[PDB]
């Protein structure tokens, strides 16, 4: 899912339907646009907050000094020893302890969790 | 760093800091900001040897002084918010070593930890030896001993 | 633990894992994989698609853990979804062995035959969500559960030889008041079931209880520290407070409702406004 | 449901038989303990569209003293009593001149109603009581101590004895759930017995304002 | 290694904590106690205590064994700086 | 006055306050008059029953009577009654004592 | 109530000499960024992260009725210190309030409403990723937030 | 403030300085707090 934008005017579309085919379409109240709405959900909301941070946390904090390091742990791609290990910052979950592992070389930007 | 440490165009005064996570880096010249002196420690050793400690032991005729400590990168002065991205060491000989490995990417060594305490406080003889209220109690009496 | 389940306030979101709209203009021709066989199993002999049925679906997925914690069934959150809202709303629903758990809800059968189409839809997810009120009684946040070593609310009976007992069974401590509801309940016991709210006692059970309470609560808050006050200054407190009827705070407002003499209430308080006023 | 309404509705006739033997009704042993199961035989069991009606559990009771002093108890049928009710219920209770009756309401009455039944209190009078009240007999409670309403002549020897005006008495409001279920007025004075750790027994006198 | 099983009624956080907590006081309790068994007769520290003038069980622990944990508002040491206590320490230490 | 105790105090809590200790007094008249345990005593059983009797009538903190105020010295004395005559049981006294 | 259920939380902002509340985007089309795509890549920087296009999403809508710069200046200026007599009073005292008053550490002369924009979209959007706990709320007794 | 003329009468009852009757008798026993003590009944909690 997400926004997007009318082709006449730089300004957000919003869905209605076709009573006359009865079909949806995306529309734009500043001007005279319509468009076919491909995506079968204008709304989706992840009640339970579902998610892993390994979208979230960056590849560049590999750099910081005050984080800790193993070499217990291997990366999987490189194997390189050396990686950085962190916590959760999300809030709503079932857990609140689990690390998160950043491979310490800066060539490899690869981020997991065990 | 190497400019505020070389002096050149950056006065010691002002405070850099990168915050990785938020990818922000914010630099403060503002007035008003607190700060503390530090040494310096590059890879497990400090940059401050032998010699530095010689011309400050014949510191008298020598016009070789703090400022000049200051000018050679060996001490860096560093406010609060700059301390969260600082990894400091209590003692040299102590927490530099190859001990347990806790940590190897010490950036930044304390002078002494007695500089932590104020004036008052620093008369107190073995003040680690006492309750923190008694020291307290000392720091604010000791504004009213007669001499 | 039945009781700590039926004791316990349970909204639709908490075991709710996510929601999604979904945009399908007709039935049996559905945009999600899974949902065609049970869709074809309730469609081809059709449960009221007789007057039009709507293109907006609502789509509420159900975590199993949460749903099994507390002995929910989902034949029982459809009936108390479609009791609460009445006609206004269709309820699809899958079989219990559906792995990933689906309860396919659909806006009113006439209106197909102002809030928009999809913004009625949300505003009736962002409603049930808060309100619906699955499980338990309202202003009961959470309940706990556990064998009390204090002798003051463990069950102490008397033998058949005329010995004291001290018995252990379990006992429930609730974050949030509502005393009456608790003591209709069915196996709660209403002798003994009391609250730490003076008000809710109050309100309740009449002036008496409140004197015997809120002496409980001083000789508690009192004793906690191990110190011991005489009893006598406890229960002139008390009978202070419920003397002259209804509960006295002891503040400015209380004592001063009281009918004494402007003299004794302009040294306490509101000094200048008391002289006015007398 | 069904089930669990005859079950509310059996609590609720168990508890006011014990409120009308409170208050000094001969009500019989059998009628003050009635098994859930005697009762289901006794009035068929499911109340919805069912022989269990609201209107089918009414209860008559005759006062020990006279039995032509008597409560009615009534049971609407409305989630919420009106005036129209009320009056239906007051031509009912002149048809038979009993003097006092009570009602259980299941939500809740309309202020117009609320007024009605205070507007007939020289006549006729009415108590409101909620569904919930009723659930449970609070004056089983640990908390409540005994309550005992004093007779004139006992005021009078109360009052004489102490040498007491009615006011310098502790009060207690009419709004009061236990003075509710006494069912007691204005100006009258309820006795109160209750253990003490110091004395072993204490007696306190409420007066009813 | 989210090994840790949560306790009824507790968060995760909650229950960390408490066990923590139970570990450290047992400490302090076992340490406390063998100091106040080593006392000798003659001691004027149990002298004092013992006859109820002034002083205690646990002030005598703590001037012998070990002061003990150090709470801020009923709970741990929290984290002033942004993942831990001071720049002495790394992030996310929650060791003793 | 056993089923009332148990009636006045559930849980079974037997640290009562009350004004005078008996048994302290008890053992000063054994101190003052020189009593030997190991000896057969003189005290007659029916006079223990007859003074505890005639003294429970002689602790009045309602002054009255009027049945009100008879009812209101027995609530009123009670626990101390009931005490005193569980410490000055005859057997009690002719055991112990 | 069935309007304000289906929608929740608004961004507003509390100007200086401004007497209530202004939408976001309101002030963001008073600085001269009419459409809805400028505003949201000054506010969201990531237009792949739907968490903060569903947050952003109802400030939209409350502020869809005013649709062109003059009508957001003249929206701004009848909720000024007092309403002028007439419009375009209310509209010059707008501006200069909106130049002079609104963030006067980013820029005072004209040229810099652009730079206003960026920080004002940085507020915002530090106080969304507030509002979805990807950041910590900054600490009041923090000694690197004092002077 | 609130307690202040809280007081035991000539009647032993405990009365506010408008005479309304707090307490029939001090302490529900009419003894003063500094002359009672500590005792056990003997009689409550032993077998029959
Ligand atoms: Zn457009
Ligand atoms: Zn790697």
């Amino acid at each position: 899912v997400g926004i997007r934008f009318c082709q006449e005017c730089n300004n957000m579309l919003y869905p209605k339907e076709d009573k006359e085919n009865r079909i949806l379409l995306y529309a734009c109240r500043n001007c005279d646009y319509q468009q076919e709405a491909d995506n079968s959900c204008i709304y989706v909301n992840k009640i339970t907050h579902e998610v892993d941070e390994l979208t979230q946390i960056i590849a560049d904090v590999s750099q910081d000094p005050t984080l800790p390091r193993t070499e217990d742990h291997p990366c999987q791609k490189c194997g390189h020893k050396e990686a950085v290990f962190f916590q959760s910052h999300s809030a709503r979950a079932e857990d609140a302890m689990r690390l998160y592992y950043v491979c310490t070389a800066p060539h490899c930007g690869h981020r997991w969790t065990e | 760093r190497k400019l505020r440490r070389q002096m050149d165009i950056i006065v010691s005064e002002v405070s850099m800091i990168r915050d990785i996570r938020e990818r922000e880096i914010r630099i403060y010249t503002d007035a008003g900001r607190i700060c503390r002196p530090l040494l310096i420690v590059e890879k497990q050793k400090l940059l401050l040897k032998k010699r530095h400690i010689d011309q400050l032991k014949e510191r008298e005729y020598n016009n070789y002084s703090w400022q000049d400590l200051v000018a050679s990168g060996v001490v860096e002065y560093i406010d609060t918010l700059e301390e969260e991205t600082v990894m400091l060491a209590m003692t040299p000989d102590d927490l530099q070593e190859k001990e347990v490995a806790y940590c190897s990417t010490y950036t930044h060594c304390e002078i002494h930890p007695s500089m932590i305490l104020g004036v008052c406080a620093s008369i107190i003889p073995f003040p680690d030896h006492n309750q923190s209220p008694r020291n307290t109690y000392q720091s604010a009496m000791g504004k009213q001993a007669m001499g | 633990k039945d009781i700590l389940c039926r004791l316990e306030h349970t909204t639709l979101r908490k075991v709710t894992a996510n929601t999604a709209i979904y945009y399908d203009p007709n039935p049996q021709s559905t945009v999600v994989a899974e949902d065609q066989e049970w869709v074809n199993v309730y469609y081809e002999m059709p449960d009221f698609d007789v007057a039009r049925i709507s293109p907006w679906l609502l789509r509420v997925e159900l975590d199993r853990k949460h749903m099994t914690d507390r002995k929910l069934t989902m034949e029982q959150i459809a009936e108390k979804i479609n009791a609460g809202f009445g006609d206004d709303l269709n309820c699809i629903f899958n079989d219990d062995n559906a792995e990933k758990l689906v309860l396919r809800i659909r806006i009113m059968n006439s209106d197909e035959n102002k809030m928009d189409d999809d913004v009625f839809l949300r505003c009736i997810e962002s409603n049930m969500l808060t309100d619906m009120t699955l499980q338990g009684i309202e202003q009961i946040s959470k309940v706990y559960m556990h064998l009390p070593q204090t002798d003051n609310k463990k069950k102490i009976i008397i033998t058949e030889d005329g010995e004291f007992k001290a018995l252990q069974e379990w006992i429930l401590e609730t974050d949030g008041v509502s005393l009456m509801r608790v003591l209709s309940e069915k196996d709660v016991d209403p002798v003994r079931t009391t609250s730490n709210d003076i008000v809710e006692i109050f309100t309740v059970l009449g002036i008496e209880a409140v004197r015997k309470a809120l002496e409980r609560e001083l000789y508690h808050v009192i004793s906690f520290d191990g110190s011991y006050v005489n009893y006598r200054h406890l229960a002139l407190l008390c009978d202070t407070m419920t003397c002259r009827g209804h509960l006295m705070a002891i503040t400015r407002h209380g004592v001063n409702r009281q009918d004494t003499g402007p003299l004794m209430k302009c040294s306490f308080e509101e000094t200048v406004d008391v002289l006015m006023e007398a | 449901d069904d089930e669990e309404e005859t079950y509310r509705l059996w609590k609720i006739r168990k508890t006011i038989m014990q409120l009308c033997h409170d208050r000094g009704y001969l009500v019989t042993q059998d009628e003050l303990d009635q098994t859930l199961e005697e009762f289901k035989a006794q009035s068929g069991d499911k109340p919805s569209e069912g022989r269990p009606r609201r209107t089918d559990l009414t209860v008559l009771v005759a006062h020990n003293d006279d039995p032509t002093d008597q409560m009615f108890v009534f049971f609407p049928e409305e989630p919420k009593v009106g005036i129209k009710t009320i009056k239906v219920y007051c031509q009912r209770m002149q048809e038979e001149n009993i003097t006092r009756a009570l009602i259980v309401v299941q939500q809740g009455m309309t202020p117009s109603a609320k007024q009605s039944l205070v507007d007939m209190a020289p006549k006729y009078i009415l108590e409101q009581f909620l569904q919930q009240e009723l659930l449970i007999n609070i004056t089983e409670h640990e908390l409540v101590p005994e309550h005992v309403v004093m007779t004139k002549e006992e005021v009078t020897e109360l009052l004489a004895r102490y040498k007491l005006r009615e006011n310098q008495l502790p009060r207690i409001q009419a709004g009061d759930p236990v003075a509710r279920y006494f069912g007691i007025k204005r100006g009258q004075v309820v006795k109160i017995i209750r253990p003490s750790e110091t004395a072993g027994r204490y007696i306190t006198y409420r007066l009813v304002q | 290694n989210n090994e840790l099983e949560p306790t009824p009624g507790n968060t995760l956080r909650q229950t960390f904590e408490n066990q923590v907590n139970r570990i450290l006081n047992d400490a302090r309790d076992k340490t406390g106690s063998s100091a106040q068994k080593s006392l000798s007769e003659y001691n004027n520290f149990k002298s004092m205590v013992v006859s109820g003038a002034k002083g205690s069980k646990i002030n005598i622990s703590q001037v012998i064994a070990v002061v003990g944990q150090q709470n801020v508002e009923g709970k741990r040491i929290p984290f002033g700086f942004k993942h831990r206590t001071l720049p002495h320490f790394i992030k996310d230490d929650y060791g003793p | 006055d056993r089923e009332v105790l148990r009636v006045i105090f559930p849980t079974g809590d037997s640290k009562v306050v009350l004004p005078c200790n008996l048994l302290r007094m008890i053992w000063n008249a054994q101190k003052i008059f020189h009593i030997n345990p190991r000896l057969p005593s003189d005290l007659h059983p029916i006079k223990v029953v007859e003074g505890v009797k005639e003294l429970s009538k002689k602790l009045v903190i309602v002054n009255g009577d009027d049945p009100l105020s008879r009812q209101a010295q027995e609530n009123a004395t009670l626990l101390f009654n009931i005490h005193l005559r569980s410490t000055l049981c005859s057997r009690r006294m002719a055991e112990e004592f | 109530g069935a309007k304000k259920s289906a929608i929740g939380q608004r961004i507003v902002a509390t100007l200086p000499y401004i007497k209530q509340e202004v939408p976001i985007i309101i002030v963001f089309r008073a600085l001269g960024f009419v459409s809805d795509r400028d505003i949201l890549e000054h506010i969201i920087y990531d237009f792949e992260d739907p968490e903060m296009m569903e947050m952003v999403k109802p400030s939209l809508d409350e502020a869809f009725v005013i649709q062109e710069q003059n009508v957001a200046l003249n929206f701004i200026g009848s909720r000024g210190a007092k309403p002028g007599v007439t419009k375009e009073k209310r509209i010059k005292y707008a501006k200069e309030v909106l130049q002079k008053e609104m963030l006067p550490h980013v820029g005072v002369s004209d040229f810099c409403e652009t730079k206003k924009a960026y920080f004002l979209g940085y507020m915002v959007h530090r106080l969304l990723l507030a509002a979805l706990g990807r950041r910590e709320l900054d600490d009041r007794d923090h000694y690197g937030n004092k002077r | 403030k609130s307690m202040e003329s809280v007081m035991v009468k000539y009647d032993a009852t405990v009365r506010n300085s408008i005479n309304q009757v707090v307490q029939l008798r001090y302490g529900e026993d009419g003894l003063a707090g500094e002359s009672v003590e500590f005792q056990n009944l003997a009689t409550l909690k032993p077998s029959n």
